[PDB]
This record gives structure tokens, sequence and C-alpha cells, in this order.
RNA sequence: GCGAGGCGCAGGCAGCCGUCGAACCGGGGAUUCCCGAAUGGGACCUCCCGCGGCUUAUGCCGCACUCCGGGGUUUAUCCCCGGAGGGGGAACGCGGGGAAUUGAAACAUCUUAGUACCCGCAGGAAAAGAAAGCAAAAGCGAUGCCGUGAGUAGGGGCGACCGAAAACGGCAGAGGGCAAACUGAACCCCGGGCCGACGAGGUUCGGGGGAUGUGGGGUUGUAGGGCCCCCGUAUGAGACC
RNA sequence: GGGGGACCCUGAGUACCGUCGGUUGGAUAUCCGGCGGGAAGCUGGGAGGCAUCGGCUCCCAACCCUAAAUACGUCCCGAG
């Protein structure tokens, strides 16, 4: 929305920062056992809890 | 807020670099709990310069950014070179 | 920087050292994004922990003086 | 029988002396000593138990 | 507004006379201060004059004194203030009632008070 | 001394001056709050017997309670004929116990020690409740009452450790007929009352 | 403490830390954002807006409601000082409110059941506890839990079903205090001072309580205690701090 | 530390009765509560499964505290 409160904006910012892929160096360090995390999200498909 | 605990890091983006040379303006990422008065005091006291104006915003990633305009008698390029921004 | 040498200095220059270290920490954080030619990636961590040490022994000295 | 005071705490974490034979709680050492003497001297002979049933129990034991 | 345990109106001069009689008896004679002590004294028959405050609440404290003194044939009088009665008796706290056992130098004063009370209402 | 006279006077209020005194007192009391602190006990002999003393940490609170039983709220779901009673019901706690609980609610930091009946008209019953402050140095120093300052004595009225609570729990009966009242009501499946 | 490696799950790059003893382990400290009983005042967004003192300024300490024990005064509960309560906790605990499916081969007394659930109140356990009791040739001698008494006494459209205690054998065992009679300020708390050892104990001053009774005394049954009379002691024997 | 007394004290809307609702195996003989009534108090009072009278036995309410043996396991050691 055009008008937002700061607390909601900060929570949305935290979710935005969370939504990213696993580092490639993490993948090689873990030997391909860790390839993803449960916080991956698609804006038009998976909606935020808020 | 303590003058030495407001600034987190300078901004080294294309936009910030262009502003430094064009408008005598520095760009900092500062603590979100810092007001314009605190930012002005911090910059002036740290860099021994006089600041004309401060414009603050909060980025979509939750950080606080501050554009600080220096007085004409002081050059933002000199301070950028001092800090190594170049 | 080690506590043995930190304890030698007084509170005033401890504060001065904290100020200088915070300046350097901000400058190194800026250089981190500016350029990738970082010889020492651990400088930021070392500076942070040195500042924490300075504050800790500063408060210890304050307690000693008050007592 | 040993009647050394037991240490118990108050709602405010403050000190109290408890009688092991009765459970009565005091805050003054003089009062605790007076209680132990005046109320349990019969065990050591400086008195007599109170109550016919208690006296019968003591005689049997 | 006067409590029901009083039976007659005591003039201010007579009340002050009773207070000073209590003071003299305390200083030279013998008195019993306190409702329990005065009740015991009157029951034992050692009381020569009883003084009762007029502002005792609850009034169960001194509700028995008038009938008991009438039964035992002992003069009693009323005074305004418990604080004044206690101060005269010589204690740091108020006294609801007092009794005089030995008038001391107040023999004539006690006799006068008894005569006046007997005339007034006994 | 005077205590026996007070007890004799209050034995039957309508057979002495206490009748008129109580009539006036009730007229005064009907215009006071439900829970009101007072300075001195009205029945000194009863207060002293129940454990009241004239020193700091002791307070007296008069509580007014409504006479009669209780009416159960209308049941909304289907009920069997044995479960429909609404009006002819009585609380399992005595009105004295209820008044003590009300006084405890009014005063959070104090503990209820005991209480006594101080009069009643055709609508209201009045109880005077003794309350003790367990955090006062005088109370701590007095060994007679200092026991109340231990942790496991909190909310004693609410848990039913007062005299009224013991009577309501049925702990004044022992031997035959008192098999389900010890060690506690719940311990016997709540079957003793 | 341990003794050469270390930088979590987590096998990488680059670096730094450690012999001035790290990493790691046990103990003690420091920092400890915001909301939250949330408490100076507000929440359509865990973010905002105030009032008094100190502070040169950077900044600090107070300001919620319901009460207890005190003080001042503006007598408004207005201000100040000391102290309390609120919320949380898997199961267990204490005190109250309290159904229906179901069984009775239907169903209403009854059963389900003082159960599910609800309200209130505590602890590491809670509750009970020392006989106005039990028992009848004899007796026992506080309370609780275990075996058993016993599916017995007894309840019940005497239908379905429900349902104990005493006694006996064990675990553990512990008994004390008020009100009152009587005496009558000999008393308690708080804040200072000294003697003592810094402690126990002893003592002095100010303040708050206290004769509507602080303290001493006293606590029980063919009775106990008080008070009065007589006889006898302490020069000794405990107990506790 | 013991013998005598001729004097004093020993818990009230309480114990208890009638009635109503609940609860209980408690049955005319369980316990709790509401309503009306309500004592003696030491020259005294209570209990002994319907009520009362007499005998006998046991006890002293209407105030308070009390460790160990007991319940549970958000936790830990140990075992299968
Ligand atoms: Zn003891």
């Amino acid at each position: 929305a055009r008008n937002k409160p700061l607390a909601k904006k900060l929570r949305l910012a935290k979710a935005l920062k969370q939504n990213r892929r696993v580092p490639v160096w993490v993948i090689v360090k873990t030997n391909r056992r860790v390839l993803t995390h449960p916080k991956r999200r698609y804006w038009r498909r998976t909606k935020l809890k808020e | 807020m303590d003058p030495y605990k407001v600034i987190i890091r300078p901004v080294v983006t294309e936009k910030a670099i262009s502003l430094i040379e064009k408008e005598n303006k520095l760009t900092f990422i500062v603590d979100r709990r810092a007001t314009k008065q605190d930012i002005k005091r911090a910059v002036e006291e740290i860099f021994n310069v006089k600041v004309e104006k401060v414009n603050t915003l909060i980025t979509p990633r939750g950080e606080k950014k501050a554009y600080v305009k220096l007085k004409p008698e002081y050059s933002a390029s000199e301070v950028a070179a001092r800090l190594g921004l170049f | 920087m080690k506590p043995s040498e930190i304890r030698e200095m007084s509170i005033e220059e401890i504060d001065a050292k904290i100020r200088e270290l915070r300046l350097q920490l901000a400058k190194e954080r800026g250089l981190l994004t500016m350029g990738t030619s970082l010889e020492n990636p651990m400088v930021i961590r070392n500076l942070r922990r040195d500042i924490a040490r300075l504050l800790t022994i500063k408060k210890e000295k304050l307690r000693e003086r008050e007592k | 029988v040993k009647l050394k005071a037991i240490i118990v705490k108050d709602r405010d974490g403050e000190e109290f002396l408890r009688c092991p034979r009765c459970g009565m709680v005091f805050k003054r050492r003089k009062d605790y000593t007076k209680h132990v003497n005046k109320a349990h001297g019969w065990l050591f002979g400086r008195g007599k138990p109170k109550g016919k049933r208690l006296q019968k129990k003591y005689l049997k034991a | 507004a006067k409590p029901s345990y009083v039976k007659f109106e005591v003039p201010k001069e007579l009340a002050e006379k009773a207070l000073q009689a209590v003071e003299i008896a305390r200083d030279t004679g013998k008195i019993r201060k306190g409702t329990n002590e005065t009740t015991k004294a009157v029951e034992r028959g050692q009381a020569k004059l009883v003084i009762i405050a007029e502002d005792v609440d609850p009034e169960e404290i001194v509700a028995h004194l008038p009938p008991l003194c009438e039964e035992k044939e002992i003069p009693y009088i009323y005074v305004p203030s418990k604080k004044e009665l206690g101060a005269a008796a010589g204690i740091e706290v108020a006294a609801a009632s007092v009794a005089i056992i030995e008038p001391g130098k107040a023999r004539d004063l006690v006799e006068e008070i008894a005569m006046k009370v007997k005339e007034l209402m006994k | 001394g005077m205590y026996k006279y007070i007890r004799e006077a209050w034995k039957s209020p309508k057979k002495s001056y206490v009748g008129e005194l109580l009539k006036q007192r009730m007229i005064k009391w009907r215009r006071e709050p439900v829970v009101v602190r007072i300075e001195r006990p009205t029945r000194l002999d009863r207060a002293r017997a129940l454990g009241y003393q004239a020193k700091q940490g002791y307070v007296i609170v008069r509580v007014r309670v409504r006479k009669g039983g209780r009416k159960r709220p209308r049941w909304k779901g289907g009920r069997k004929p044995s479960k429909m009673g609404q009006v002819k019901y009585s609380p399992k706690k005595s009105l004295q116990w209820i008044a003590e609980e009300k006084a405890a609610r009014k005063f959070p930091n104090l503990e209820v020690l005991n209480s006594y009946w101080v009069g009643e008209d055709g609508m209201y019953k009045w109880f005077e409740v003794i309350m003790v402050d367990p955090h006062h140095p005088v109370i701590k120093s007095d060994p007679k009452i200092a026991w109340i300052a231990l942790k496991h004595h909190k909310g004693r009225v609410f848990r039913g450790l007062t005299s009224a609570g013991k009577k309501g729990r049925g702990l004044r009966n022992k031997g035959k007929g008192a098999e389900k009242v010890r060690p506690s009501i719940r311990a016997n499946e709540g079957k003793g009352k």
C-alpha cells in the first residue's frame, strides 16, 4: 500500500532479506547435502504470513 | 546518540559517487535510531566540516540512509578521498 | 590488542582509542563494498573485538575507581 | 535429641530459625533459646510432659 | 450525638475538677489506669472514684461501668476526652477509664466530686 | 475483666443495649461501601480470641454480604429433569467465607486470619475480618504470628485454610462420619460434601 | 583444569587467533535493542508522545493501579520516605461451579459422574495432623501412604449398578503455641551512638505503636492453670546462640 | 521441686433443634450450605448408628503451627 507503518515495513524488509538462495560456497562446504532452506518464497505464489 | 556511534558505513554506489562530485553531498548508512540532528552533529564533529542539510530515508532492506550536503566552503570530494572513496 | 597493555593506559586515551577504532571500522566497512582487493578479511572482526575489549576494561577501571 | 535450629527463608528471602521438634519459626535467637528450653526441657528432665495421653506415651516408651 | 452509656451531663468545671483530682491522686495517691484495671478494682471494691471518657467507640468498652458502679455503690463521673484523661493519668497514650484508690492530697476534692455527682444524678 | 462483660452483652443482642446500638449501626452501615476498613474491632473479645493484637500489621475490615442462597444461570443446552434446578440452591461456602474472600480481593498484600459475625438485618449480613501484613517487621518479630510469613501460606483464605474454610471443608468432625473429609476434599474425589 | 591446536550444524576461498597457554571444560563478572505483568501517557501495526529535579552540554535519576507502616501540607489523598501484590510454569496440589453422548438392551430415580470442562489460590511438594476421637470380657493412644479387611456392612425403578471405615501386619514417627484467670508499660519495630570481636549478647538517644492492653504468665479432664498457705532448693545439672 | 484451699479462668448467633437444596454406603443412624429459633459455660459440657430416661465407658469443640514416611517429572545419571 502507499501508506505503511514502520513496524510492518521492517517485518516485510526482514522477509525480503530472508528470501534468497543458498550460497554456492555453502553448498561446496556441505558437499551438496544442503541445497535449500525452508524460507524460499515466490511473491505471486507464496504469500507472507502477515 | 554518541557522535561516533551513528555512522555505520559510507555508500559507494554510482549514484552516491555522482552526487559527491555534482552536489557536494556525502551518503552514509547510519543507525536507524538516529535523527537528523544526531547525524548533523556526528558528521560535523567527526569530519571538522559544516553541513548545510540532511535528508534521511529508510531503505526497503531496513537500513537508514542519509544524504548530507556540505557548505560551499567545504568540498565533499576532499572528505571522500580522505575516507578512500575516491 | 591485549588486556595487559590496555590496563596500562588511562580511561581518557581508552576513549580516544575507541573513537579511532570506530572510525577505522566504518572506513573498512566502506572499503569492503568499494573494492575486493582486501588482503585481510578479518580486520573488521578484529577491530570489533578490540573495541569490545576496550569498553570492558574501561568499565572495570570505573568499578575499581568507584570502590 | 538434638535441637539445633534449622534455617528457612521468608517471602522476602529473610532469615528464620525453625525448631526441629515443633516446626515453630522464630526471628530472634533469644526467643529460640527460650522456646527450646521452656518447651522441651522435660526430654532432658528439667520439666514434665504436658497432657495425660502424652505422659502415658512417654511412660510406655 | 452523645453515646448512650452516659447518664447525666457533667459541667465543664466539674470535669476539669475530676481531671485535676486524678492528676493529684496519681502524683501522691494511687490510681488504676485502663478499662481492665479499673473494672478489676471496682469489682474488688477498692475504687473510691471512677472516671469514664465520653468519646469511647465502640461503647462496649465502658458500657458495664455505670451499672456495675451503681451496684457496688461507687461514685463515677464523666470527662470529655480520652487523650486528656490519659495525659492526666500519666501515660503517653489515651485512657478510656480510670479509678482512684487512694486520694492522697485529693481526699477533700474526691469527697466534693462524690457529693456533687450524688446530688446531680448519682 | 471487661472481655467477659462484652461477651455477655453480645450473647443475645436483642436482650440488652446492643440491640438498639446495632439497629443504629446497621442504619449507618447500609450507606457504606461493601468492603470498608475500620479502626477498632467492634467485638474485642471475639477479635482477641481469634488472634487480634494491638500493634502494627493488623487491620480490621467490615464486609457486607447479601443473605440467602444462589440462583443458577439458565442452562442453554438440553438438560435432564434432575439437572434443571435453578432457584432452590445454596452456596457450598459459608457467607463468612465469601466475605473473607471479598476482603482478600480488596487487599492484595494482606492475609486473612479470621473473622466474626457483627450483625445482620433481613437483607444483609456483616462480618468483621482480621487481616495481617506478612511483610511487616513487627509481624515477623512476633513468634505468635510470624508463621504467616512463610511462602506456602499465600492465599490461605482462597485455598480454605481459615476457620470458616475448615468448617466448610468439614474438618471439625473426626471419627465416624468424617471419613471423606481428610486429608482433603479433593483427595476423596470431592465426595465429602 | 587441559596441554597444541582453534575459528558451531558445515568436508570451501582467503585470512586471522594461540606458548604472554588459546580452542574446550567448571566457577565468578560485564554488555544485555524493542514489545511483553509492562508500569509516566498512547496504540489500525513490537512504534510514538509528555511532566518535574540534577547536568555547562553531550545526558542522567523519578512520575502506573490496589494496599501496609510513617511524615508534611495544599485537607486536595495533594506531595514525600520505606515496603508489598500483578505475569509465567509439562505433570502433581488446595478451594468452588459443573454436562451429554453411554448403561439400564426403550426411559424419567439412577449410571455415565463429582467425570470432561470452567473460575480462583500455592509449593518443590501441597493438604491433613495431636481426640468434646475411636472401641466395649480388653483396650489403644497425632497425621499420611502401602497390604488387607471387601465387593463385606450398607445404598439402589433394592433393577442396572454403586460402595466404606474400625481392627490386624508394615514405612516413618514429634510434638508445640494462643484466648482467659493474674501482673500492669517491666514491651515490639525503625534510624543513629558506644562496650563487645566485625558475630552472639549488653547498653544509650530520637521517631512510630501501646492502658480499646505491648510484655511476663499460662494451655488442660475422676481435670489443667492462676492466686493464697506450708514444706524443700540453686553452692548444682541442662539446653541453645 | 512437691503437698492443701474455702477464691478465679478455661473460645456464642457458637454447640444444638425445625425446615429446604446438594452430597454421601450412611440406611428414621454421613457431611456442607440457606432460612426461622438458639443454651450451660466448671455447682460445667460432648460422644457411644431412630428418639427419650437411668447406668457405665471415653473425651473437652466452637483459635493457630507442625519435619519423615506420600504424589508428579517440563529435567539429569543408569537400564532394557
Ligand atoms: Zn520446639
